């Protein structure tokens, strides 16, 4: 009762003894390498604070001083891409020239004839061509000058120190007790008001005060070393005024709740802006102070110290209806008790958020001069999908795991966790009818078309030239999409992205987004979509709902969430656990986001990037996605041969790295393989003949050579292949995108 | 380029052989399984314990190898079929400069050979060579599900067809019709073989295709 | 190019068969006793020394192919 | 000597709200399993098939498809439990035959007066050659 | 193909499919042969030229006589 | 409060739960009504019926879709392709029957063996009726 703050004063010593000593967090790890599974296994259950410690209060303190060294990992990261930016790019450069200058900012070393990797940007500059959008971001942020990267480097830094400091001080002086960790309404509260609502709030008095004058003058065109520094602008409201009338009036108009006055600078205008592709920099103003306004709004709803408020358990335990028992009854404790659960949800609710945060970025590109940036755009969109995915699957990980071992049946009776568990064979069973009939009028139609076109028969197969299939209901969004402005949306003056139709937004000879049509080619895609969607969250929902039980073996979760198999009885029980079903979960994953990149990459070099030549687009491929999209065939020739030509070319180029992970990669993945086809026993035979040619001379280790365990050797394998796959995309976009577009 | 792939194919064999030797000779039992012999030749494993022991009998030995006598066979193949393709078209100099390095086989052999391969059929029509581009396709398809069984073990497929057995046991209509044979995953060992078989026909398909549609399109 | 292939990839399987075989030799129809002390037994005597001299062989041939196609390239 | 205790239909069940784990067309043609214990509470327990039951005071019975379902409940029951329960097969013609408890004491308690089945007196290697019982319908560990 | 052996393709048998279009029948009509067919890649022209055989009966008559061959193993 | 999903028969542990889906009384006697699921109806009878219905349903596929469908003559060629997919399911069906029945009167060797027949002699019709419907349908 009562939310307040408790702490440990000096719980932990701060030595250097236990570094000495590894392996000393766990009781099975003490006791020496006896093998090399030791090695592996001192890795393996380095953060699994669950087996270190029962204590709740332990594990979570644990958890707090994590979060504060990740914080300061990511600081040191934004550091060095400031500091990288401010010494080794060309930004100063950049800025007078956006169009034609390509953007830089790692140059590299002579040592071993590397030097060739410096391209020939622009801005008489030589390093590699960044695609990580942070020229855009400075520009968006209204920096122009590399003084200002310099001490924003040196600002994140001395913030690195803060994190790190603040992370010992908060395992090793004052830990919180548990029952701080607890109080999820005051955490709730700060987290909606305090940090996204202020955060919101002050990044709209930052684009208010720095970002809106100066990118005004820029946009105007200015070279950038004779427009006043940020604080002049913000000092003033003389200059401020000349620029944006309404600053001649002041506060005044805003405690007075005569807003409207400030409509110069806190617009709705939706669309983009026609000199740099990006959306209103006014626009993104009101769209911040508004987000905040509703944030802080939203942060008083829960109770703390005071009567006013609502209680998550109470709002939780009253929504129970005919078709549910119990409803939430119990969900309160199994969120405020187990950490695997929040980090199932957040997890999952994170990498859907990453996949939104791609695909409002490519449709509707948010900083100056990035849409016409392709290599930023495909970079950008690839990079955020497969963060997403990646996400995701953890999300499915971390509920199998409290799904093994921190739920208990006591206080889950008749409760929808309970519910879910008890007919799981219905929803498992269902959802792989769904699977079936997704992937076969989902593949078959490609296969259907793939044998009409071999045969001869271009009338039969699914197409515009014959059977249509047409997405009338995205046309039909589209069009509604289109048609809001001044309707359904009568205060926006135009639509809020290019792509639900009107005109072709061009900037600087570049195409920055045109309407993108949806034919039979792309029903066939997004069915794909669905299909490759489908099957990877029925693997991981079937190993969360399976991983306590089964009707063949139903004392699994004796077993643990992570063990390899149960012998060879029942007709053979390998990858029977819920690990190895997040181990099959990766790879479904990684062919959906795979397949995902790829349509976007194809629709977007053939329907919307290319050049503008004062009477029509010329897009990259020439619009061969609308009729060759419709077979496989056409993906490897018109997709994956031809957009290949400019990686496999890359020798003696710029882009000659990209050549070389390309072909990499190629090895990583097919070295993967050695580890997914192959098992335990054979490996650990030949590595006893390989122990007695060193017994024959002596050299034998003290600690054994075992052969990795068997999880251990799928996990290895899931991990090659998925970099491998990732690594040969990577290389094959970068340099598609980085020698055309 | 002779000298590299030569040494290529000398590492080919002495790995293949190194499996097969191997499985052979540690068949009537290891250090870890000292009593095979009394299991016979082909056998899943020896259950999860002593670290675990999948792929211990000399069965997947052999089954090890097939894999490594394909990739073999297919350097072998690829060098000749390359070496003859410059020496028929008088151009000695593509493959004489050009298989140095890595780069020269996958671009100026895979890559460039595929051209007409690949174009048999398109929405332009096709000629005869359409056969060879869907063969072409069909191997691609074949050996890609042999990953399936080769990735995916027993286990996760049989409590799916356990599901499946209790939706079809369980539906209007459909319980008149009930299976004589308990519909049971695919065994262990058996598995491995029929991933494996899809693995080889896939791979002879594929190049076979490749193969025709790349000199009978040129010659 | 079809025979050759043809007949390459003939060759290969029917190796993989004689080598197969003679696994099977060994786990069904070899008796000790019979061949005791014979080249057959003095073979599985000292099969630590071949599968090791096989090992070495394979890893010399792939660590250095490798490495001079990587370094070409 | 020992007599095993006979299998009383009419008993009380867990309070359970029905699950898609049940029997099936399985117990129907070929055989099932009944488990039956003593509770001192009424209390939860987590059924083998999914979901959570209640047993009630006094005897429980429960009827499962597999042996291994049942023993793995009984396990269950031993460790967070301390309630020992009985194991019946239960034939669809009605015969019943009684199951795990064998002897009264539990397997891992010597009973003496049990039947050493299948206990050979040689080591591991001790067994025949396979080139020796060639075309003996049996594998070498079995002479 | 025994008068021009350089200048003709092969023909291996005919092609029966009835999911052909019409231009795979056009596609497929290539070495002289009144419908669609298969070009021989297996080299048995080559080999039956050489040993002696010129024309279709005495193929024909091999086909007969290892045919009735057959029927005796 | 209104408990719509319950275990099959009152007892919580069969392999079912009776749910607003699998025990609605409209569902329940549109089902029972089903010829299949009437065991009193001689089985002969109940094969033609069920016969009809495939035969008759199984036309429209091929007629809109089939190879020579653009053709005028696709109704002819569509009527034999239905004849030939009832057939097929015939043999299918005698197979099931002197396999599954080898040691609801449906459910015997004899009783199959009929339901056969009756599927027969009404799977062609409706593929015949489908035919007619073609030609004397006026909307068609
Ligand atoms: C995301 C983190 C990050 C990453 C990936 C890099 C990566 C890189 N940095 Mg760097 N840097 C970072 C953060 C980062 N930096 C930060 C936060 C700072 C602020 C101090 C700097 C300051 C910095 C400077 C001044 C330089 C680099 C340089 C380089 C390049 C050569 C690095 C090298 O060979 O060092 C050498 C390897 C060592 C083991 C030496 C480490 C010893 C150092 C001095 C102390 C750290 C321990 C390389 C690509 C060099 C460069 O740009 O090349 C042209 C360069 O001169 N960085
Ligand atoms: C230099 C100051 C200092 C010192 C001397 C110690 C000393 C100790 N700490 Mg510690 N701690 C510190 C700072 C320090 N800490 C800070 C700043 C934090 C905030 C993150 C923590 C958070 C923390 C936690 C949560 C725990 C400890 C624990 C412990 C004790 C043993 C665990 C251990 O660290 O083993 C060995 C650790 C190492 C040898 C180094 C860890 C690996 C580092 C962090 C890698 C950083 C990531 C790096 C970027 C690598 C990623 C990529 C890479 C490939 C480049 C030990 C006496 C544990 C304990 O209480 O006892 C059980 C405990 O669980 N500390
Ligand atoms: C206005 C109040 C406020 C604010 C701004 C924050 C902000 C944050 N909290 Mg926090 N929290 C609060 C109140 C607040 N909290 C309260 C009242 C409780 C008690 C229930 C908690 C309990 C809590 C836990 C258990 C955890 C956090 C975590 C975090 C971080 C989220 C991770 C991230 O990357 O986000 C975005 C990152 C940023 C926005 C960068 C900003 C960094 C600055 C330095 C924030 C420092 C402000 C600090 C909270 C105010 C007091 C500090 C002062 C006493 C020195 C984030 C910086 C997580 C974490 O990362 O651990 C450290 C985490 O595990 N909070
Ligand atoms: C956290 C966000 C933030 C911050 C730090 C500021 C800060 C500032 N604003 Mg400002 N403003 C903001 C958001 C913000 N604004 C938003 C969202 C709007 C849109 C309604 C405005 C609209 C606005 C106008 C029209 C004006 C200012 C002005 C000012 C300056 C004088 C006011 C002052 O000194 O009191 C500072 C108060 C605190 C630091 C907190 C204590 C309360 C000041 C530097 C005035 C100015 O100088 O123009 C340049 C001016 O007239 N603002
Ligand atoms: C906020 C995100 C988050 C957090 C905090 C955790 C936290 C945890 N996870 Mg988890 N997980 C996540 C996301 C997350 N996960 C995601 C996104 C996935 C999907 C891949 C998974 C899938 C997953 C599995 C399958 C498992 C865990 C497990 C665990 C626990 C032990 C982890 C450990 O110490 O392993 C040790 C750390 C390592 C071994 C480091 C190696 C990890 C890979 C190989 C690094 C990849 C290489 C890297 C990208 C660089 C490649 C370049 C190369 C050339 C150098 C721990 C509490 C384990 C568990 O038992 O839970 C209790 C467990 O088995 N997680
Ligand atoms: C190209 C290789 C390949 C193929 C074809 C498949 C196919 C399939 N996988 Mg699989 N998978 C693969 C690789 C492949 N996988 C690999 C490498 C892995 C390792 C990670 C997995 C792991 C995996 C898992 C874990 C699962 C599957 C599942 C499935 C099935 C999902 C149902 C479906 O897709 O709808 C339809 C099937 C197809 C479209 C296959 C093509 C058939 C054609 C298009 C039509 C068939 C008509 C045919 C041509 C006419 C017959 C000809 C006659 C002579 C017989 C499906 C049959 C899931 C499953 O079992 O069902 C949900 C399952 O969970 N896969
Ligand atoms: C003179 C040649 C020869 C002969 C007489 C035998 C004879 C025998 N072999 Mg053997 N073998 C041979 C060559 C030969 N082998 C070769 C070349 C290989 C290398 C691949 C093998 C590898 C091998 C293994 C691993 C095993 C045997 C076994 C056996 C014994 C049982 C065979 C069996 O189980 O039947 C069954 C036959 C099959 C299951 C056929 C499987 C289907 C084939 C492999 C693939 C079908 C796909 C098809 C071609 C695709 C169509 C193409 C189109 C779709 C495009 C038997 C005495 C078994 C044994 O001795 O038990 C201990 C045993 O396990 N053989
Ligand atoms: C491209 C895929 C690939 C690769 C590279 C290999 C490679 C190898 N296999 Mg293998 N194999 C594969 C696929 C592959 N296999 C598949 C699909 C199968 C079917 C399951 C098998 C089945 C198989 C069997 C049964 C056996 C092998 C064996 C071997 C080894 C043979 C010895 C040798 O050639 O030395 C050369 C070494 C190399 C080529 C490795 C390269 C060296 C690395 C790249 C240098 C390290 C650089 C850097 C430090 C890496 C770390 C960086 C990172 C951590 C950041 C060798 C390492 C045999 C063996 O075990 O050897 C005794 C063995 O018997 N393989
Ligand atoms: C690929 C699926 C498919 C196709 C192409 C057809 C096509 C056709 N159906 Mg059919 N139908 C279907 C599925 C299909 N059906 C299914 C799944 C059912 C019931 C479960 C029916 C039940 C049905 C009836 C009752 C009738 C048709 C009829 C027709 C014909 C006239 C439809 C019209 O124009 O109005 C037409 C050729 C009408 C007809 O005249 O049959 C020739 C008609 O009476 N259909
Ligand atoms: C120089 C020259 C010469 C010489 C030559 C030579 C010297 C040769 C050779 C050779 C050789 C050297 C060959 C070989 C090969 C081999 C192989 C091919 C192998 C094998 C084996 C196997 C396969 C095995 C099997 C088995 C097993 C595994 C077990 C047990 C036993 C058995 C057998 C069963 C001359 C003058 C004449 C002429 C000219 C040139
Ligand atoms: S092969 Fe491996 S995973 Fe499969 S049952 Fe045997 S030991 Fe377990």
């Amino acid at each position: 009762k009562k939310v307040k703050i408790v702490v440990d004063r000096n719980p932990v010593a701060t030595n250097f003894e236990k570094w000495a000593k590894p392996g000393h967090f766990s009781r099975t790890l003490s006791k020496g390498p006896t093998t090399t599974t030791w090695i592996w296994n001192l890795h393996a259950d380095a953060h699994d604070f669950d087996t270190q410690t029962s204590d709740l209060e332990e594990i979570s303190r644990k958890v707090f001083s994590a979060h504060f060294g990740q914080l300061g990992i990511i600081f040191i990261w934004l550091s060095g891409m400031y500091f990288h930016g401010a010494r080794f790019s060309n930004y100063e450069a950049w800025l007078t020239d956006p169009t034609h200058i390509k953007p830089s900012a790692q140059v590299v070393w002579p040592i071993v004839g590397q030097e060739i990797l410096n391209a020939d940007v622009g801005g008489g500059f030589q390093g590699l061509q960044i695609t990580s959008g942070f020229f855009q971001l400075w520009r968006a942020a209204g920096i122009t000058s590399e003084l200002q990267l310099y001490t924003t480097a040196i600002g994140a830094l001395v913030m690195a120190a803060a994190m790190f400091f603040a992370g010992w001080f908060h395992y090793h002086k004052a830990a919180p007790k548990l029952e701080w960790f607890q109080n999820v309404e005051s955490m709730l509260n700060h987290h909606l008001g305090g940090l996204l609502g202020l955060g919101s709030l002050a990044w709209a008095g930052h684009q208010i005060h720095v970002s809106l004058p100066i990118n005004k003058l820029l946009d105007a065109g200015v070279d950038p070393k004779e427009i006043p520094l940020p604080h002049e602008f913000t000092l003033n409201p003389e200059l401020m005024a000349q620029l944006y009338p309404s600053f001649s009036k002041g506060l005044a108009p805003f405690f007075t709740l005569d807003w409207a006055q400030y409509s110069d600078f806190l617009t709705f205008q939706g669309g983009l802006n026609p000199v740099t592709g990006g959306l209103w920099l006014t626009d993104t103003v009101h769209h911040h102070l508004a987000i905040a306004v509703l944030f802080l709004i939203a942060g008083h709803q829960y109770r703390t110290n005071w009567g006013i408020g609502s209680s998550l358990k109470e709002i939780l335990e009253a929504h129970k209806g005919p078709f549910t028992g119990e409803g939430h009854k119990g969900l309160y404790e199994i969120l405020t008790t187990s950490w695997h659960a929040q980090l199932a949800i957040n997890l999952a609710l994170f990498g859907s958020l990453s996949i939104i945060v791609a695909h409002h970025m490519y449709a509707m590109p948010p900083y100056p001069y990035l849409a016409t940036d392709y290599g930023t755009q495909l970079s950008l969109f690839t990079h955020h999908m497969w963060i997403g995915g990646f996400c995701i699957v953890g999300a499915g990980a971390h509920a199998a795991i409290f799904m093994v071992r921190d739920y208990d049946p006591t206080n889950n009776y008749n409760n929808l966790l309970d519910r879910v568990l008890r007919h799981r064979d219905a929803i498992i069973s269902h959802l792989n009818w769904v699977c079936i009939f997704l992937g076969f009028h989902s593949f078959g139609l490609y296969i259907h078309n793939d044998t009409m076109s071999a045969l001869g028969r271009p009338q039969d197969m699914f197409s515009d030239t014959a059977i249509q299939l047409q997405p009338v209901f995205a046309q039909w969004v589209q069009n509604t999409h289109f048609l809001a402005p001044g309707f359904t949306a009568p205060n926006a003056l135009a639509s809020t992205s290019p792509s639900w139709g009107g005109d072709v937004v061009a900037v600087g000879g570049k195409v920055a987004m045109m309407p993108i049509s949806l034919g039979t080619a792309d029903f066939l895609v997004h069915h794909i979509h669905a299909f490759t969607i489908h099957v990877t969250v029925l693997i991981l929902l079937k190993g969360v709902l399976y991983a306590r039980s089964s009707r063949l073996i139903p004392d699994k979760a004796n077993l643990g969430f992570r063990f390899p198999c149960d012998g060879p009885g029942r007709g053979g029980t390998c990858q029977v656990s819920a690990w190895d079903h997040v181990f099959l979960g990766l790879f479904w994953m990684y062919n959906s986001i795979s397949i995902v990149i790829f349509h976007f990459s194809w629709k977007m070099q053939s329907d919307v990037w290319g050049t503008v030549s004062a009477n029509g687009v010329s897009h990259i491929t020439g619009g061969n996605f609308a009729q060759s999209a419709n077979t496989i065939n056409g993906w490897l020739r018109d997709f994956l041969w031809a957009q290949s030509s400019q990686v496999i070319q890359s020798y003696g180029s710029a882009l000659s790295a990209y050549g070389l992970i390309f072909l990499g990669a190629h090895f990583v993945w097919a070295f993967s393989l050695m580890f997914l086809f192959s098992g335990r026993g054979y490996w650990q035979e030949l590595i006893e003949s390989i122990v007695w040619a060193h017994n024959k001379l002596k050299v034998a280790p003290a600690i054994q050579p075992r052969a990795l365990s068997i999880t251990q050797g799928r996990a290895v394998g899931v991990a090659h292949y998925l970099l491998g796959g990732i690594a040969t995309t990577w290389s094959f976009f970068l340099a598609r995108i980085l020698a055309v577009g | 380029g002779d000298f590299l792939v030569h040494h290529a194919i000398a590492l080919g064999l002495h790995t293949t052989t190194l499996i097969l030797v191997k499985g052979a000779l540690d068949a009537r039992g290891s250090k870890l399984m000292p009593d095979k012999k009394d299991f016979g030749y082909s056998f899943p494993c020896d259950g999860p314990g002593r670290g675990g022991t999948c792929d211990i009998s000399a069965w997947d030995a052999f089954y090890l190898a097939v894999f490594w006598m394909l990739n073999t066979i297919g350097w072998v193949t690829f060098y000749w079929h390359w070496k003859h393709l410059g020496i028929w078209q008088g151009n000695v100099n593509q493959f004489n400069e050009s298989s140095t390095y890595l780069m020269g086989w996958l671009r100026d052999y895979l890559w460039l050979n595929s051209s007409q391969l690949i174009n048999g059929y398109n929405p332009f029509g096709m000629n005869s060579l359409s056969v060879w581009a869907w063969m072409f396709l069909f191997g691609h398809l074949i050996y890609a599900t042999g990953f399936m069984f080769l990735i995916s073990w027993r286990g996760y497929w049989q409590e799916l067809i356990e599901t499946l057995a209790w939706a079809h046991e369980r539906t209007p209509l459909a319980n008149l019709v009930r299976w004589r044979d308990k519909p049971v995953a695919l065994s262990i060992v058996q598995a491995r073989l029929v991933g494996l078989t899809h693995f080889s026909v896939g791979y002879v398909l594929t190049y076979a295709a490749f193969l025709i549609a790349s000199t009978s399109g040129k010659f | 190019a079809a025979l050759y292939t043809h007949h390459q990839y003939i060759a290969g399987f029917i190796m993989c068969g004689a080598f197969a075989h003679g696994a099977i030799f060994f786990v069904r129809d070899y008796d000790p006793a019979q061949n005791r002390g014979n080249v057959l037994a003095r073979i599985l005597d000292h099969k630590e020394a071949l599968i090791s001299h096989l090992s070495w062989a394979s890893l010399f041939l792939g660590f250095h192919t490798l490495g001079l196609y990587v370094h070409n390239d | 000597a020992f007599t095993p205790p006979t299998l009383q239909s009419d008993t009380p069940s867990p309070i359970f709200g029905g699950s898609t784990g049940g029997l099936l067309s399985q117990a129907q043609v070929e055989e099932f399993h009944v488990i039956t214990w003593e509770s001192k509470k009424e209390q939860i327990f987590e059924m083998p098939t999914g979901g959570a039951a209640i047993m009630r005071q006094g005897p429980n019975l429960l009827k499962l498809a597999r042996k291994e379902q049942c023993l793995a409940l009984l396990t269950q029951l031993r460790t967070k439990f301390k309630i020992d329960g009985y194991i019946y097969r239960v034939f669809p013609n009605g015969e019943v035959q009684y199951l795990h408890p064998k002897d009264g004491v539990y397997p891992e308690k010597v009973n003496a007066g049990r039947s050493g089945d299948n206990t050979n007196m040689r080591r591991i290697g001790q067994n025949k050659e396979p080139v020796q019982i060639k075309f003996s319908g049996k594998i070498p560990a079995e002479f | 193909w025994v008068q021009d052996p350089l200048h003709i393709r092969p023909i291996a048998h005919a092609i029966w499919d009835p999911h052909f279009g019409q231009p795979a029948v056009e596609a497929f009509t290539r070495g002289g042969a009144s419908g669609p067919v298969n070009i021989s890649t297996s080299g048995v022209y080559q080999w039956w030229y050489t040993i002696g055989l010129r024309t279709n009966q005495e193929l024909y008559t091999g086909s007969i006589f290892l045919l009735v061959l057959a029927a005796l193993f | 409060k209104v408990q719509v999903v319950q275990p099959v028969n009152g007892d919580p542990f069969i392999g079912m739960l009776e749910t607003p889906v699998t025990s609605s009384p409209a569902i329940a006697w549109y089902l029972s009504n089903l010829p299949a699921y009437r065991t009193g109806v001689s089985p002969l009878l109940r094969g033609v019926e069920i016969g009809l219905a495939h035969g008759y349903l199984l036309v429209g596929p091929f007629i809109k879709l089939g190879p020579l469908r653009d053709v005028e003559n696709v109704a002819e060629i569509v009527g034999c392709i239905n004849g030939a997919a009832t057939v097929l399911i015939l043999t299918l069906c005698l197979a099931y029957g002197a396999v599954t029945f080898q040691g609801d009167p449906l459910q015997s060797a004899d009783g199959w063996n009929k339901f056969t027949a009756g599927f027969a002699v009404g799977g062609l019709s409706g593929a015949a009726w489908g035919y007619l419907c073609t030609q004397i349908l006026p909307y068609y």
